[PDB]
RNA sequence: ACCCACUCGGCACCUUACGAGAAAUCAAAGUCUUUGGGUUCUGGGGGGAGUAUGGUCGCAAGGCUGAAACUUAAAGGAAUUGACGGAAGGGCACCACCAGGAGUGGAGCCUGCGGCUUAAUUUGACUCAACACGGGGAAACUCACCAGGUCCAGACACAAUAAGGAUUGACAGAUUGAGAGCUCUUUCUUGAUUUUGUGGGUGGUGGUGCAUGGCCGUUCUUAGUUGGUGGAGUGAUUUGUCUGCUUAAUUGCGAUAACGAACGAGACCUUAACCUACUAAAUAGUGGUGCUAGCAUUUGCUGGUUAUCCACUUCUUAGAGGGACUAUCGGUUUCAAGCCGAUGGAAGUUUGAGGCAAUAACAGGUCUGUGAUGCCCUUAGACGUUCUGGGCCGCACGCGCGCUACACUGACGGAGCCAGCGAGUCUAACCUUGGCCGAGAGGUCUUGGUAAUCUUGUGAAACUCCGUCGUGCUGGGGAUAGAGCAUUGUAAUUAUUGCUCUUCAACGAGGAAUUCCUAGUAAGCGCAAGUCAUCAGCUUGCGUUGAUUACGUCCCUGCCCUUUGUACACACC
């Protein structure tokens, strides 16, 4: 997908030696949270925001200013 | 593939044959120097070069050809 | 006779495994390096071989006893994971079938392949996954093939020749297809650039795709791959990754010695759909106004006018947003994931269609795309290259993709008259409107455009309407062939293509077979782009007209999956 192309780079390199030649195919994927100018993360990632304990009741009451 | 066959008869090629040459021109009883052959009438040799003697034909061969002057 | 409890001794099964084992497994195969209850028998790597020999028993066939030489690095056991089967159980799919549509297979031609022919008819590829494929529509070129002619563009090093010239070129004639000094005659020219030899290079559409890279096709319209902590196992391993259900999906639910994750699917991206909301526009358009034509006249109706001005952004353009999440409701389901129906909605089949796409495999195709490349071959009487001419088109015939037809839902003739995707000329001749001339093809004079500006609203074709014909190989059909005219091109003969007249074939719906397809789809229909000097019956896209039939299954076929067997692991070639 998608992806591939924000996010990998690769390359083929022949490289001639004296019996042959070997085919070289170097791939590499970079970090996405710090892609700088696109999309920070995979289409993939879901974070939750993650709540906050709550020590409630305290009947009524009204603050005056 | 197949190789080789021949009716015969391989080309040549040339030679510029020999000739110890400028012999043409002639001096004197010392000690004059008188041109044999005439030479040539284009700007292009200035009057070293000279013209073949054949039959009509004389001709500018430093012209690599160029130009017909028959006397 | 039957039931309950107990107990000796039987044939067995079940669950455990403290314990054993290399494991499979085993209440003995336990109580074994913590090594001793009693006793009997047999084995000491594989073959040679239960062979030779002697003894013995037998009527015999044979039985018992039973060697060595020599050969050899493994043979063998159990389990694991693969691979594979002409074993079994499940699944998926219009490159499967069901219901059907439109066909192909029959005909004429077009075009590739075989075959034959040939100086040559260059060549790759042969089930799906070779044959309108190599972007492969070849007049030269391309081009590799064939008949023949030039050239070196043979780096460099050493040696040799050699300034008394190493070498170079040529006018005319001869020659030659040729205005090739190819060679020859002849005799000027040139000046250390070459020549000759060896060494070494260099080019090659020469060989090897079974030496390679890269690219691509196929498996795959598939759903699979792995690691952390836990559990099992001495170990390779396994569980996780599973009976079921569900999905297009190892997509999920659920079950659960597993829990929670990552590659791949999904997400992502592109394009087609919706925005009287946003920002705008004489290279897009609308309303008002002026200048103005025509028809009615009572306002009116229908046009002209790249700026005569004013305003707008519904339509067009493209930026930014918004929108859908199978929403709401209800059926159904283990009331789970889901599936179905109804309403709403631009949109509810992965929204439609694509792009990307893991692990692994193949002696798939490509050395003829490459100045990618190993090795082999060849290298001046060239397999380098170029030039002239022919050839890839040759025709008893077999095969594939196609085009056009057999007519009356039609052909012909008037007339109506509507698309979308494209593309176009600088140091050049590309897209071409308009005016004339011409029956046509075309010609000619001008012209706009490097383009939302001009061609171009690309006035496309099927289609619609009024006529002619009237079922007759007919006015369906247009093969074959004759004559003439033009266009591209240096060149049109074997007829590039275009036009006119004439000639008027087979084909009366196509055997056995076989392809493709589920909605703006199928089928019909044209167009633009690629190729392109000229040539589309091909491709790639595009819009126009627009259905019948399923919405299912495993019968055929193909493939994946379990279970199972394996003496395979270079893995059933
Ligand atoms: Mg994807
Ligand atoms: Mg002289
Ligand atoms: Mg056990
Ligand atoms: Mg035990
Ligand atoms: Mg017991
Ligand atoms: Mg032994
Ligand atoms: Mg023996
Ligand atoms: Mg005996
Ligand atoms: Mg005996
Ligand atoms: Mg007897
Ligand atoms: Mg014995
Ligand atoms: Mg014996
Ligand atoms: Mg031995
Ligand atoms: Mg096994
Ligand atoms: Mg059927
Ligand atoms: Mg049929
Ligand atoms: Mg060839
Ligand atoms: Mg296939
Ligand atoms: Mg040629
Ligand atoms: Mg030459
Ligand atoms: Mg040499
Ligand atoms: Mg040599
Ligand atoms: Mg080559
Ligand atoms: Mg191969
Ligand atoms: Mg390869
Ligand atoms: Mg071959
Ligand atoms: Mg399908
Ligand atoms: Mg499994
Ligand atoms: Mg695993
Ligand atoms: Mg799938
Ligand atoms: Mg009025
Ligand atoms: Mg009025
Ligand atoms: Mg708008
Ligand atoms: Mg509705
Ligand atoms: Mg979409
Ligand atoms: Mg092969
Ligand atoms: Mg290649
Ligand atoms: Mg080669
Ligand atoms: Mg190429
Ligand atoms: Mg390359
Ligand atoms: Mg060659
Ligand atoms: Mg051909
Ligand atoms: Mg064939
Ligand atoms: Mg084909
Ligand atoms: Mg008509
Ligand atoms: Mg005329
Ligand atoms: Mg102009
Ligand atoms: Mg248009
Ligand atoms: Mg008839
Ligand atoms: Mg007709
Ligand atoms: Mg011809
Ligand atoms: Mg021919
Ligand atoms: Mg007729
Ligand atoms: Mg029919
Ligand atoms: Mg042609
Ligand atoms: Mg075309
Ligand atoms: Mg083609
Ligand atoms: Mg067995
Ligand atoms: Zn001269």
């Amino acid at each position: 997908g998608q992806p591939v192309n924000d996010f990998i780079d690769t390359a083929t390199r022949h490289v001639l030696m004296r019996q042959g030649v070997l085919g070289i195919k170097v791939k590499i994927m970079r970090d996405p949270a710090k892609s700088r100018t696109g999309p920070k993360a995979l289409p993939d990632a879901v974070t939750i925001i993650e709540p906050k304990e709550e020590e409630p009741i305290l009947a009524p009451s009204v603050k005056d200013y | 593939x197949x190789x080789x066959x021949x009716x015969x008869x391989x080309x040549x090629x040339x030679x510029x044959x020999x000739x110890x040459v400028l012999s043409y021109y002639k001096v004197d009883a010392e000690g004059k120097v008188t041109k044999l052959r005439r030479e040539c009438s284009n700007p292009t040799c200035g009057a070293g070069v000279f013209l073949a003697n054949h039959k009509d034909r004389l001709y500018c061969g430093k012209c690599h050809s160029v130009y017909k002057v028959n006397a």
